[PDB]
């Protein structure tokens, strides 16, 4: 036949690979994100139509990769805060009595200890507020903190905040970013709407354990996922169309108070509070929780059989970042109840709650014990106004004949938060090298 | 024509069309082709892409393309590996379709257009030197 | 001619000479183009480099110049860009004048360039098949 | 089967004997202290097979193994004859002592090869 | 500061001095407190 093969450079053939990709931000700039280049501005989206791609999630680089940038992120901007070592020392403790209410009884205590300052050759006596969770009886008894026995950590510097600035992703030289346009769009299948993007949307590393804080809408209707539905042992993803507006406080006034413990470096401890004590809490509004829990309700019963009884219940037991709705609330670090969310059952067919929030100084939030941070205290009450837009549900199997179905809030690991905002993104390598047949061929000179 | 602009598709644009409509979108994608550790990861990305980049500029260096995007072979297409028609491969199938079904024999379709050209080049070699 | 030295134009020597002087050294600037913190910055700014030097060589390589320094081009010079005559553009003027001259013209010469380049391979590959 | 030569098996051969084995080694050319290390190897091999390429594409082989150049080659580098140094001598022992002589033939096949440009361009001026 | 002593619990003749038990007070994981702790150590890396 007369046909010779020809080969093609710059062909769109894509394959699957490892990529490490660009770090992007909007850009004084804090948190330390300064380390990468800022992002492009005006993104070019480029929709890519007569071609689906099997989009899969659970199994993704991106998410795994925005774990350890986040980590070494945090690690990073932990380094040049002061360490916190004299800290570990017999503490004479006592409980408040001050205007103390019944609930918050026996929460906070009263510390008093010896700490080194700015000259070697002296100590002083100083006091400071610390939390139940924070200290610990070694045997006006004698207290210690929690993580004496265990290493050491600095704290959080008060120039640096904690708000969660979005960040972008951008495929290196040779890579693109395919994106599921799907309004509608499955865990795993065919996209049928799919774009090529330079870099990602704003994605906020918001960091929670039971309630997705700020994070991305769907399109049109709640969407459940799952890798393996019908395993109990899997978390299931629930994203919401609509926000539940949520509004956490701490009426605390606490005072801080910068104390000398060496030369220059100071420890931010807390000093006396101001007026009454009273136990910071959440309010979520009943009515939009009650049809949000239905839309929920309504959805899971197209997977499994919608003449199922259904339950949620809080969680069973662990730790208790686990166990507690665990997040940030201006710089201080919020551990609620969520029994009160998920405590009603759904059959086949203007007023807000309160949730009590306990507060802690010493936090890991990705189970390294061989490391924490001390989060000093904020001057005045706290107010966060936010919204929930998903779940991290989790299956408690052990019935039968598709019975007595009941949900709890779980997953402890760190990848399901950024796994609901990163499904849509996928990176592919583009191959040049193509063949084809013509009818052609190289003239001799 | 002097107050008119220039814009051509964007980038993978062709991915789902024909060939011979996605043959001359390959410009954009041949131009689109190319505290320590975020400075040590970013440079091995970089340079990564730049041995792929050298590894096909020497793979199309070998043959008798020094640089151009489309170019003609001396060598035979061997009919056993399509069977197909001209014409409905380059009017109905897209070239990802056309790339994972012919997936296995590509490389050693490199091998045979590798060493025609090495005898190739010795042939105008035994006549340039008859000057 | 046995004791003869060669010497030829310096590094960017013929920056303020014409541009047909300039056309002449254009090899040697051709050729001449090419504890952790030390090492990663002078390791960037090769590699920063190298990939300017690549880029460069695919912009030459997408048109019909893969290797030769001089090549032309079929497209015509319209006189919008430059409206100047070949006997005093090329024998009074230098290349950075001209270069700041044109300098709001080069991004519609490079893709004119490209999309010719584009349709003469497409042009030469119909007409192989005759 | 089909046995050519190895990686440099030609370095004892002759000129002639080495004239056919070039172009596999023309492909040839191509904790966190040894990641470095091998980086910085890695951008010291890609920058040496650019500069080579450069050089290459400066002359008149920009894609080609084997080529000529116009430059009368000047008998009083060699002073030998054609068919002794390509029968009866190595790579290397012609390397022990054009390796002075090289910068004057790079400069000159680098001038000659601007003018045949030159050349070539008043030839497409005039048709 | 480390007080050591010979040891003699059924050691042979020809390490007679060779290995010595010493005593420090060495800190704990509070900062206020010490311990008195034992530990064996040899004669190469034990000065007087
Ligand atoms: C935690 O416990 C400490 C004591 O261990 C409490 O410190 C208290 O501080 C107040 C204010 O400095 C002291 O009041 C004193 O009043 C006299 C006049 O009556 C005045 O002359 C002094 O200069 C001083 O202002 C108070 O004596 C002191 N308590 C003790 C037992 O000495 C601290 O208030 C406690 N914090 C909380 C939140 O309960
Ligand atoms: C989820 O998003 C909402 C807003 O969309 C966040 O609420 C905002 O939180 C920041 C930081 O906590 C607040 O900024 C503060 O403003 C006061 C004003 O005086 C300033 O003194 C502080 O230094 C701090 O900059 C901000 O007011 C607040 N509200 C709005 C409307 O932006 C919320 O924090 C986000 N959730 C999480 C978990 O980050
Ligand atoms: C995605 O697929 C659709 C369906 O083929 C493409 O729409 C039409 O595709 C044809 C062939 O590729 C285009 O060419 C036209 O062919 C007809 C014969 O069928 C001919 O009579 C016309 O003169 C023309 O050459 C056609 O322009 C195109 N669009 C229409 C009909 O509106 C579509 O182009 C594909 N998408 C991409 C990005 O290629
Ligand atoms: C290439 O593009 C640049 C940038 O647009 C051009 O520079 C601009 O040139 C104009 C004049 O040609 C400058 O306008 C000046 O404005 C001042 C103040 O109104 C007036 O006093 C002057 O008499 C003159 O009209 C303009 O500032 C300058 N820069 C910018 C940013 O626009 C350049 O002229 C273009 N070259 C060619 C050959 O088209
Ligand atoms: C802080 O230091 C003071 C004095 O140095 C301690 O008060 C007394 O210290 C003497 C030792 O000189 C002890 O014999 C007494 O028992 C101490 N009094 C009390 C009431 O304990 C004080 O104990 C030190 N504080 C801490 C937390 O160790
Ligand atoms: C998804 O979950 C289902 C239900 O648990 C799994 O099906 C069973 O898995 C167990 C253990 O893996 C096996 O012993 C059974 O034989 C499976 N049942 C059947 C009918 O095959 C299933 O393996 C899980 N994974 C996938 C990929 O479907
Ligand atoms: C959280 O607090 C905000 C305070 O702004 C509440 O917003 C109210 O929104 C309605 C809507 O029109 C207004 O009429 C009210 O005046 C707003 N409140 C105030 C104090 O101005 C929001 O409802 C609160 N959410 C929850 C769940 O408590
Ligand atoms: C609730 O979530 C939404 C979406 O994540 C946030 O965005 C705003 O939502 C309101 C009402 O839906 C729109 O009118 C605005 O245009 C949205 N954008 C901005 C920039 O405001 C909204 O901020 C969240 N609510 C709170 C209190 O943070
Ligand atoms: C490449 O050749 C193989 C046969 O060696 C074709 O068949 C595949 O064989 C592997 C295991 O040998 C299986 O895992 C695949 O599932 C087979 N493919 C199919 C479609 O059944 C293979 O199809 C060939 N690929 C081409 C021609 O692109
Ligand atoms: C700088 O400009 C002078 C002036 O043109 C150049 O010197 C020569 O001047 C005579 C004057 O009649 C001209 O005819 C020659 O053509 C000029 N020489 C050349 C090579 O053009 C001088 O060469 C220029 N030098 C540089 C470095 O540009
Ligand atoms: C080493 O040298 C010997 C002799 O110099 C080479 O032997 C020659 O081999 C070729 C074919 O390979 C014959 O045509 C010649 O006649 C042989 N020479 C003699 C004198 O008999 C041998 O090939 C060389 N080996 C290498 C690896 O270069
Ligand atoms: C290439 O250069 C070297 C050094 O410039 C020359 O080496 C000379 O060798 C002779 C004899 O071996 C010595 O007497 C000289 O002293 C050497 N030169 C120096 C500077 O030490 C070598 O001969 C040159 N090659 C040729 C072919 O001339
Ligand atoms: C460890 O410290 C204790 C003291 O807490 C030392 O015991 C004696 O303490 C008194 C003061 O109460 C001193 O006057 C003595 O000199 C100390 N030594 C002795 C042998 O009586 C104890 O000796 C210390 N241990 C070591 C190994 O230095
Ligand atoms: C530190 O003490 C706490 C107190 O109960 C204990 O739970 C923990 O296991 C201890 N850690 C180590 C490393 O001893
Ligand atoms: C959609 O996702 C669910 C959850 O993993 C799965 O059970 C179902 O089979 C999927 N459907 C399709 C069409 O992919
Ligand atoms: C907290 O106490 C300080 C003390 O001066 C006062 O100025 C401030 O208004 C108080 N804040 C609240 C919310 O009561
Ligand atoms: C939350 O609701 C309770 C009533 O249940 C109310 O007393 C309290 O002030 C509310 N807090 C906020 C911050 O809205
Ligand atoms: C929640 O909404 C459903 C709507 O079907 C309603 O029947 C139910 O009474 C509501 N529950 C509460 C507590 O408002
Ligand atoms: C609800 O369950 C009944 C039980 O047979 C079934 O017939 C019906 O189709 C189900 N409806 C939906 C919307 O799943
Ligand atoms: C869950 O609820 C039950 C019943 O109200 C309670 O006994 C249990 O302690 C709760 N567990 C957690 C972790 O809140
Ligand atoms: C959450 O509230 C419920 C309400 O009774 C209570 O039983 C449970 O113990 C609380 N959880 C924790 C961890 O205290
Ligand atoms: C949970 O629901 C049951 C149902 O009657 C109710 O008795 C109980 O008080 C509820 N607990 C909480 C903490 O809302
Ligand atoms: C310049 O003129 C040529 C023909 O003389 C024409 O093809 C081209 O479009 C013109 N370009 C502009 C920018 O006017
Ligand atoms: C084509 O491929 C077949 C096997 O698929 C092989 O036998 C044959 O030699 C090849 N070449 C030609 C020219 O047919
Ligand atoms: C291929 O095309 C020819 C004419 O162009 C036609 O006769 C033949 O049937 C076609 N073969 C197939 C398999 O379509
Ligand atoms: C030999 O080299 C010299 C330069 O050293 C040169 O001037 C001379 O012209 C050359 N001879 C020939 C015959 O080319
Ligand atoms: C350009 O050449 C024309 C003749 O072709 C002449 O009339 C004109 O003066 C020249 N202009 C300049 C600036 O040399
Ligand atoms: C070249 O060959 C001839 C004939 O064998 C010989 O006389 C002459 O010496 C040779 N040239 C050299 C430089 O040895
Ligand atoms: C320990 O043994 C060594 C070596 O025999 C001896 O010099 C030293 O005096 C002994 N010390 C005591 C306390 O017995």
């Amino acid at each position: 036949e007369n046909l010779w093969v020809t080969v093609y450079y710059g062909v769109p053939v894509w394959k699957d690979a490892e990529t490490t990709l660009f770090c992007a931000s909007d850009a004084h700039n804090v948190w330390a994100t300064h380390a990468c280049v800022p992002t492009d501005p005006n993104p070019q989206e480029i929709h890519l139509e007569n071609v689906t791609e099997e989009f899969n999630m659970w199994k993704n680089n991106m998410v795994e990769q925005m774990h350890t940038d986040i980590i070494s992120l945090w690690d990073q901007s932990l380094k040049p805060c002061v360490k916190l070592t004299p800290l570990c020392v017999t503490l004479q403790c006592t409980n408040v009595t001050n205007n103390i209410t019944d609930d918050m009884r026996g929460e906070l205590k009263n510390c008093s200890f010896n700490m080194t300052t700015e000259l070697r050759d002296k100590k002083q006596k100083v006091y400071s507020l610390f939390y139940r969770l924070d200290v610990v009886q070694i045997n006006n008894k004698e207290y210690r903190l929690i993580n004496c026995n265990t290493s050491a950590c600095t704290q959080a510097c008060p120039k640096v905040s904690f708000e969660p600035i979005p960040i972008h992703y951008c495929a290196p030289a040779g890579f693109a970013i395919l994106k599921c346009k799907d309004k509608k769009f499955n865990g795993t299948g065919p996209c049928p709407s799919v774009s090529t993007v330079q870099c990602t949307h704003g994605i906020k590393p918001v960091v929670s354990t039971q309630l997705l804080l700020n994070g991305s809408l769907a399109e049109e209707e709640v969407m459940i996922r799952s890798e393996n539905i019908t395993n109990n042992a899997k978390n299931i993803l629930v994203q919401f169309n609509t926000p539940v507006q949520i509004n956490c406080t701490r009426p605390n006034n606490n005072t801080r108070k910068s104390i000398r413990i060496g030369p220059g470096q100071a420890f931010y401890a807390t000093g006396d509070i101001i007026g009454d004590i009273r136990q910071a809490h959440c309010n979520v509004s009943k009515a939009t929780w009650n049809e949000t829990l239905g839309k929920v309700v309504k959805q899971l019963r197209k997977h499994f059989g919608n003449n199922t009884i259904i339950r949620f219940a809080n969680s069973s037991g662990g730790d208790l970042e686990v166990t507690t709705h665990s997040f940030n609330c201006g710089g201080e670090f919020f551990y609620c109840n969520t029994s009160g969310l998920f405590n009603s059952t759904w059959i086949s067919n203007n007023d807000s709650i309160t949730l009590p929030c306990r507060i802690k100084q010493i936090i890991n939030m990705w189970q390294r014990i061989g490391q924490c941070m001390y989060a000093p205290p904020i001057q005045g009450v706290i107010r966060c106004v936010s919204n929930i837009t998903g779940l991290i549900l989790t299956r408690d199997g052990g019935s039968t004949n598709s019975t007595t179905e009941t949900f709890r809030p779980g997953g402890g690991d760190m990848r399901d938060n950024w796994r609901s905002e990163l499904y849509k993104y996928k990176v592919v390598k583009i191959e040049p090298l193509g063949v084809a047949p013509t009818r052609c061929k190289r003239r001799v000179v | 024509a002097v107050g008119i602009g220039a814009v051509f598709l964007g980038f993978l644009g062709a991915a789902g069309s024909t060939m011979g409509a996605a043959s001359m979108t390959l410009t954009v994608q041949a131009r689109n082709l190319l505290l320590t550790v975020w400075g040590i990861k970013q440079l091995q990305a970089r340079v990564l892409a730049v041995e792929r980049y050298l590894r096909d500029q020497q793979l199309l260096g070998i043959w008798g393309c020094s640089g151009k995007l489309i170019c003609c072979t001396n060598v035979p297409w061997n009919s056993s590996w399509s069977n197909r028609n001209l014409s409905e491969i380059w009017d109905n199938m897209t070239w990802l379709q056309w790339d994972k079904e012919i997936s296995n024999y590509t490389q050693i379709i490199y091998g045979l257009l590798e060493e025609s050209q090495n005898q190739q080049e010795k042939n105008e070699q035994d006549l340039l030197a008859l000057d």
